[PDB]
RNA sequence: GCUAAACCUAGCCCCAAACCCACUCCACCUUACUACCACAACCUUAGCCAAACCAUUUACCCAAAUAAAGUAUAGGCGAUAGAAAUUGGGCGCAAUAGAUAUAGUACCGCAAGGGAAAGAUGAAAAAACCAAGCAUAAUAUAGCAAGGACUAACCCCUAUACCUUCUGCAUAAUGAAUUAACUAGAAAUAACUUUGCAAGGAGAGCCAAAGCUAAGACCCCCGAAACCAGACGA
RNA sequence: CCGAGCCUGGUGAUAGCUGGUUGUCCAAGAUAGAAUCUUAGUUCAACUUUAAAUUUGCCCACAGAACCCUCUAAAUCCCCUU
RNA sequence: ACUGAACUCCUCACACCCAAUUGGACCAAUCUAUCACCCUAUAGAAGAACUAAUGUUAGUAUAAGUAACAUGAAAACAUUCU
RNA sequence: UCUCUUACUUUUAACCAGUGAAAUUGACCUGCCCGUGAAGAGGCGGGCAUAACACAGCAAGACGAGAAGACCCUAUGGAGCU
């Protein structure tokens, strides 16, 4: 990715990242399952449900995603009626 | 020509040492050399040997006749 | 350091004159292979990693830190019997030797910093005296800084200036965070 | 290295221990400065230790010079006539004291 | 040329000082000198081990020499001296051999006596009156 | 360039006491920038190295080498000035104390080989130095006798110590 | 730098390249988590707790009406019009132990917070502010210097 | 399969005293 | 050889010339003077450098856009080339990604 | 004791300020520097390179610093590209350095074109020591050249040169005649560490569910065959 | 020095390939694998290091871990005590 | 029985024998601020350290006084001869 | 040409005199046999030999010197041709 822009000399975000992942303010990232729209006739219903769910990403994936994205995307946003509002903060977390 | 003073000064002191090796100066008595007081040295001569000398006598012991002849001749002019 | 700008630059390999062609073919001779005669390796070549252009070393400490700086410097002066308070910087005569011999008589020390409140309303007598004295220095209140105070052995202040310094430095704590630069009007600033 | 350097056989001056032990250190010459950090450690050595040290060994004559210098030093002279120069420089009172002891108990 | 080393002469002299007594170019040419001086310092380091080994070998030879001239083997002498609980190390025995030869003969004589008392004890089976010199002193 | 050798004739010693051996006279002389190889000059220098002046002039006369006439000139110049300026009584009683050749300053030209190849040729120059000492030449050290070998061998055996004891 | 390779010569591939196989980020399907993020409106929350504490310290004045401008001046809130903020949302939190009678002006309020204010005898109303009005109201003094 | 020769510049050889 | 053979002329530094004496005065222009001026208005020097700091690449970008029109043909070509170099260096090279 | 060594000042670099020279007599577009006789200029840059290939694609100066914002947006929707409204003199070099520069000269090339090196007394010239290499002064059994030693230089005993790439490597394989000078780790996010202030931090913008501000501390050198544009050559 | 002349410029072209990389001292410190136009290279994992928080880890005894194939060894997993 | 290690004991001392890598304690010289004033101190900075790139420049060696190179004869230096 | 080579002349050569290169070179105080290193030892192990120092020859060894590397493989290196 571009560490120093040629116009302004600041970092740039990889837009491939932004249209695939949701980052929560706490530091987690959310993705969809790969192939959730693919060939559903042959898949079993349990398999289908496992596909529909929005999952988290492990530490390294999360680290890589944060490097590929600017500080703007990491700020706290007070959207009106976002369905992900509750998930922004953690609860009862000791290490 | 290199900016700096320390390396240059060091080198001068090295050259001084080499010059001393080449032609050593004539030996001169320690009286004719810095950091000398004969009085204090006399007392220390007593104390080194753990001997309670009479300091007046010890002084008298160290003064040769050859010295006094030379001293008289020197003082004359 | 904040005011410092570096003027040193050196030419890189690309910026040195000539050095276009390959000096000799790679394979043929016994010689070590080269691409240009202006490479860092060569005599007369460009510099590998050198001073590059005008360089600025500008940064800002936070305001409250600089304020605290002034405070410490002033406490330290008074703690060590290096600080003196004066009704006015008014001199019986403009003869500069009078000021030197007074400092000698009062055990001020070799260097004295004289602070007045305003530049315009500084007395005639002190300005004449201090103009031709190297070690004694006259500044207005707004001039005062940590560096000069440390450089000079004595700090001399007036009663006008002491009230002024108190006001401004004490203002720094017990203020809000700004909404906009303080040069702009507020309901109670200036 | 042993080949690369000179050698001596073990000896003393004038069979030191035989009759009576004689302290070989004869003279000490301290060069200090009134101002300047190098001589700082040495300065307070002259504040305290010099006096009681000089009492402890009356055989040694101590000279303190107190002149401007970038490197303070000590010149140890011995009975036999050897001269040992040691640059005290930026050394704490304690490690200067250790030096002066080490000089005084050797030939 | 903002910064240039000004005192390389002194850095060079540090190696060359050691190299003075060598032969050939390596006594003065730095890129040669350094390599040999490194080897010299390593040699000198490992030579501590060998000094100690070799000194003992010299002592053992010297002791063997003096023992042989009274007409008993080295092992005989050294072993029997221990069973007499006279603990003198090789250094002093070798030193006695050269400088105090009367004392050395006495040591040799006592060793051979203990040797013989041992032989007598070996011959007998069961309980017999123990040799005078064979008797051991206990410490509690 | 250094020119120390020349200055050696400007040394003045203080007058001697009557109770002193008569100091031999002492002349230093040289020629600079001789077009001749320094090592080639060495052989001629080495030859005359300990002989008297006349005997050296004799040897140099019949010597076929180029530098031989050059050295002859230097020696005659040195002899002349010895008598004239250095207060030497007799011109015959001088011997060569030291005879040395140094490298003088050299130029570089080119030598053209085959293909395009070449080499750097050096126009060789050198200095010659001499020193003359007034008086008869030193008699050469006698060859080592069997008795001297024997004597020193005895000395050598007597120097042995019992090593690594007290 | 290690031993000589792509790493040591400093010619490592870009971030997110998996050496050949379809990289993690690419191989995931695209979904509109942030499809129209810049067009969404954002309201900064003011809690009743926050409001009460401001009144208790005399920072926000109850003898006068409250609007955006008064709160901002009080340092009760920070509003970034540029960052798609559209004013102040009034939240339920600390409904109990809210004892003050005020005329408050907010862009959004929850029914509970309305109830909380009207219980004490206060008046709450919601009023819309356009972005160009908002930047003006939040910081009036700079706007006054614009000469418009 | 041929390497041309190279001449050093003439100024070095033409140096005088 | 390459070491001096005499001591250079001693350098005397006048610590009490006017420039040394009034060094750093008015650095507190802001806090002591009602905030009329920032201290960064005491900075003199290049147009593109007064009260700003950046790496080489950033400095070049800035000089290009601020005094790019007014600078000499060959100087500007050198500057355009610098930027090309540094762009590749910083984006495509190094230890860490 | 030779060869040498040593030097401080010519000048130069980056800024700021300010809009620059176009020049006695004669000659000079013909074969320029030669007194003196019947055609005509404006026309998309490409390519290296990045994409770990390559084929669409890949920042390059356009007329206010900051912020909006690496946002909207664009894109084999991937590498990457990227708005607008709006806001407003010297901690420099000092003769292998610094300009190539004592000079675009000498020299090299048919031409376009390439392109050096170097100097040092003193107020006045109308006045001491240190690189390599050698010399002083060749050499005597035996062996990585030394170490342990020794009364003693050698003799005695112990001891498979260095760097780099390979699992070993003694040695195998690259590299070094030697001396002097020059010659190679440049930066972000995020963390940690130390301060100031603290539900707020910051000298507009930005962040904040103890955070925010400031500082500290992390990212090398030399080398192809090539490709393209414009000149020069029978 | 022509399977495509030479010069300047783009140009510090590019080089997963070769070569090099400059003071002292101390400390911790090695070989599960997977994908890859990939095996002369990267990325993930494993190991390694530093800092932090907190509680068990290693060695382990009983009990326990399959039939079929027509036949079964050194052993291994799990594991309180210590 | 003796000999036989850097193992172990003995008298003292103790951070002081792994590649890549990672952590740490110091520090040569130079410039700046302030000291100092026969060459230092505390800090701030930086073109900040070379036994090695068939590295680049200059000097001097090895091969090596080697390979190689050169003027027909006599004479009076008029001339003549081959 | 050879069986089967010989003799003489010139060039070279070797000596005296003048001028004076080049590749090469880690340092060298630079031996032989056997073993080891699987092949490959002047330098490692066991034996043997051995005052020092020029000049002339020879080509068995120094994996002898010098090159735009003959062959095989590799590069997500080029280029010409179809
Ligand atoms: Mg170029
Ligand atoms: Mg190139
Ligand atoms: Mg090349
Ligand atoms: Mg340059
Ligand atoms: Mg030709
Ligand atoms: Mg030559
Ligand atoms: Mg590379
Ligand atoms: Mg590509
Ligand atoms: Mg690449
Ligand atoms: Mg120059
Ligand atoms: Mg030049
Ligand atoms: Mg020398
Ligand atoms: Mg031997
Ligand atoms: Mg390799
Ligand atoms: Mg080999
Ligand atoms: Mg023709
Ligand atoms: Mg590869
Ligand atoms: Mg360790
Ligand atoms: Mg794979
Ligand atoms: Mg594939
Ligand atoms: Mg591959
Ligand atoms: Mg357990
Ligand atoms: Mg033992
Ligand atoms: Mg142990
Ligand atoms: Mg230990
Ligand atoms: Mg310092
Ligand atoms: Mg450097
Ligand atoms: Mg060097
Ligand atoms: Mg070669
Ligand atoms: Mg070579
Ligand atoms: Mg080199
Ligand atoms: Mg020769
Ligand atoms: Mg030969
Ligand atoms: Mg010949
Ligand atoms: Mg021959
Ligand atoms: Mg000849
Ligand atoms: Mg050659
Ligand atoms: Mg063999
Ligand atoms: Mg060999
Ligand atoms: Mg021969
Ligand atoms: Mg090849
Ligand atoms: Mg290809």
């Amino acid at each position: 990715l571009t560490y120093f822009s040629a116009r302004k000399g600041k970092r740039k975000t990889v837009k491939a990242v932004i249209d695939r992942f949701l980052r929560l303010h706490c530091g987690l990232w959310v993705r969809r399952k790969a192939g959730y729209k693919k060939k559903l006739w042959k898949k079993t219903p349990a398999r289908k449900k496992r596909l529909r769910e929005f999952v988290f990403c492990n530490k390294t994936q999360s680290k890589l995603l944060d490097k590929m994205t600017t500080s703007f995307w990491k700020r706290r946003n007070w959207y009106v009626d976002d369905p992900y509002q509750k998930y922004h903060d953690r609860t009862n977390l000791k290490v | 020509v290199k900016k700096g003073f320390r390396a240059a000064f060091r080198f001068q002191k090295e050259l001084e040492r080499q010059r001393l090796l080449r032609c050593p100066p004539p030996p001169v008595r320690r009286s004719e050399k810095p950091n000398w007081d004969y009085h204090a040295e006399i007392q220390a001569f007593g104390h080194r040997l753990q001997e309670n000398f009479s300091l007046d006598l010890l002084k008298t012991a160290f003064v040769n006749s050859c010295y006094i002849k030379s001293e008289e001749a020197k003082r004359q002019q | 350091n904040f005011k410092r700008i570096s003027y040193a630059k050196t030419k890189t390999r690309a910026e040195v004159r000539g050095g276009g062609r390959k000096p000799w073919p790679q394979k043929g001779t016994g010689r070590a292979r080269h691409g240009s005669i202006r490479s860092p390796l060569w005599r007369g070549g460009g510099v590998a990693h050198g001073p590059r252009g005008p360089t600025s070393y500008y940064y800002m400490l936070p305001m409250k830190v600089r304020a605290l700086g002034l405070k410490v410097a002033l406490t330290v002066k008074l703690a060590q019997d290096d600080l003196h308070i004066m009704d006015s910087l008014e001199l019986p005569t403009g003869d500069p030797q009078y000021l030197t011999e007074l400092a000698h008589y009062r055990r001020w020390g070799d260097s004295v910093l004289l602070v007045d409140l305003t530049h315009e309303e500084m007395p005639q007598s002190i300005v004449e005296a201090t103009s031709r004295l190297k070690t004694f220095n006259l500044i207005p209140a707004v001039g005062l800084n940590v560096h000069s105070m440390l450089k000079h052995q004595t700090l001399v202040l007036t009663l006008p200036t002491v009230a002024f310094l108190e006001d401004k430095l004490l203002w720094q704590d017990s203020r809000y965070r700004p909404l906009y630069p303080f040069s702009l009007p507020y309901s109670d600033f200036p | 290295t042993a080949r690369g350097t000179p050698s001596r056989f073990l000896a003393s001056v004038l069979h030191n221990g035989l009759g009576r032990y004689v302290q070989q250190l004869q003279r000490l010459s301290f060069s200090v400065s009134r101002d300047g950090a190098s001589s700082r450690g040495a300065r307070e050595f002259v504040e305290r230790e010099v006096i009681d040290f000089a009492r402890r060994n009356p055989g040694v004559v101590i000279y303190v010079n107190s002149r401007p210098c970038c490197v303070p030093r000590v010149v140890a002279e011995y009975l036999n006539g050897a001269v040992r120069e040691e640059s005290i420089h930026c050394k704490s009172v304690e490690e200067i004291s250790t030096l002066v002891q080490k000089l005084a108990d050797q030939s | 040329l903002r910064n240039r080393v000004t005192d390389r002469y002194f850095r060079i002299q540090e190696v060359l000082k050691h190299a003075r007594h060598f032969r050939g170019r390596k006594n003065r040419c730095y890129r040669l000198a350094v390599r040999t001086v490194i080897r010299a310092f390593v040699k000198c380091t490992k030579a501590r081990y060998l000094k100690k080994k070799n000194m003992r070998t010299l002592w053992i030879n010297r002791i063997t020499a003096a023992s042989q001239e009274h007409g008993l083997k080295y092992p005989a002498l050294i072993g029997n001296l221990v069973k007499c609980q006279v603990e003198l190390n090789r250094k002093v025995l070798a030193d006695l051999a050269i400088y105090e030869p009367k004392t050395f003969k006495s040591l040799a004589a006592l060793a051979s006596r203990r040797r013989h008392e041992g032989f007598a004890a070996a011959l007998g089976d069961g309980k017999e009156p123990e040799g005078i010199f064979s008797r051991v002193v206990q410490y509690h | 360039i250094s020119r120390k050798w020349e200055k050696k004739n400007k040394i003045v010693y203080p007058p001697q006491l009557p109770g002193e051996p008569r100091r031999p006279a002492e002349i230093y002389h040289c020629r600079r920038q001789i077009k001749y190889s320094k090592d080639k000059m060495w052989y001629l220098a080495k030859l005359i190295r300990g002989m008297s002046i006349d005997q050296a002039l004799a040897q140099l006369e019949f010597n076929d080498k180029k530098g031989a006439k050059i050295i002859k000139e230097v020696l005659l110049e040195a002899q002349d000035m010895a008598v004239r300026d250095h207060n030497v009584e007799f011109r015959s009683n001088l011997y060569i104390a030291e005879s040395t050749s140094g490298r003088g300053q050299c130029l570089k030209r080119i030598r053209y080989h085959g293909r395009g190849r070449f080499g750097i040729m050096e126009k060789v120059y050198c200095h010659y130095f001499v020193k003359l000492v007034e008086g008869p030449p030193p008699p050469p050290e006698p060859p080592k006798t069997a008795v001297a070998h024997a004597k020193e061998y005895i000395q050598q055996l007597r120097s042995r110590t019992i090593v690594h004891t007290l | 730098r290690g031993h000589k390779g792509e790493r040591q010569r400093g010619t490592r591939p870009r971030l997110g390249f998996e050496g050949g196989q379809t990289p993690f980020y690419i191989r995931i399907p695209k979904y509109g988590f942030n499809e129209g993020h810049s067009f969404r409106r954002q309201y900064k929350p003011l809690s009743l707790n926050r409001l009460q504490y401001l009144i208790d310290l005399g920072r926000v004045d109850p003898s006068q009406p409250i609007d955006l401008t008064q709160l901002v001046n009080g340092r009760g809130v920070t509003i970034q019009p540029l960052k798609r903020d559209y004013g102040v949302q009034l939240v339920e939190e600390g409904a109990d132990t809210f004892t003050a009678k005020v005329n408050i002006e907010v862009q959004l309020a929850s029914e509970l917070a309305i109830a909380a204010i009207e219980k004490n005898g206060g008046v709450v109303t919601t009023a819309f502010y356009d972005p160009r009005s908002l930047d003006i109201v939040c910081k009036p003094v700079p706007f006054f210097l614009r000469g418009q | 399969r041929f390497t041309p020769p190279i001449y050093q510049p003439k100024f070095k050889t033409e140096k005088e005293f | 050889i390459g070491i001096r053979l005499t001591l250079p002329p001693p350098k005397v530094v006048d610590r009490w010339n006017e420039k040394r004496a009034m060094f750093g005065v008015y650095d507190n222009i802001g806090i002591l003077g009602n905030f009329e001026k920032h201290p960064k208005e005491l900075i003199r020097g290049p147009i593109w450098l007064r009260g700003w700091k950046g790496n080489e690449l950033q400095r070049c970008i800035r000089k290009r856009k601020m005094v790019g029109s007014r600078m000499f043909a060959d100087d500007l070509h050198n500057l355009n080339k610098r930027i090309r170099y540094l762009y590749k260096h910083f984006n495509r090279h190094g230890k860490f990604r």
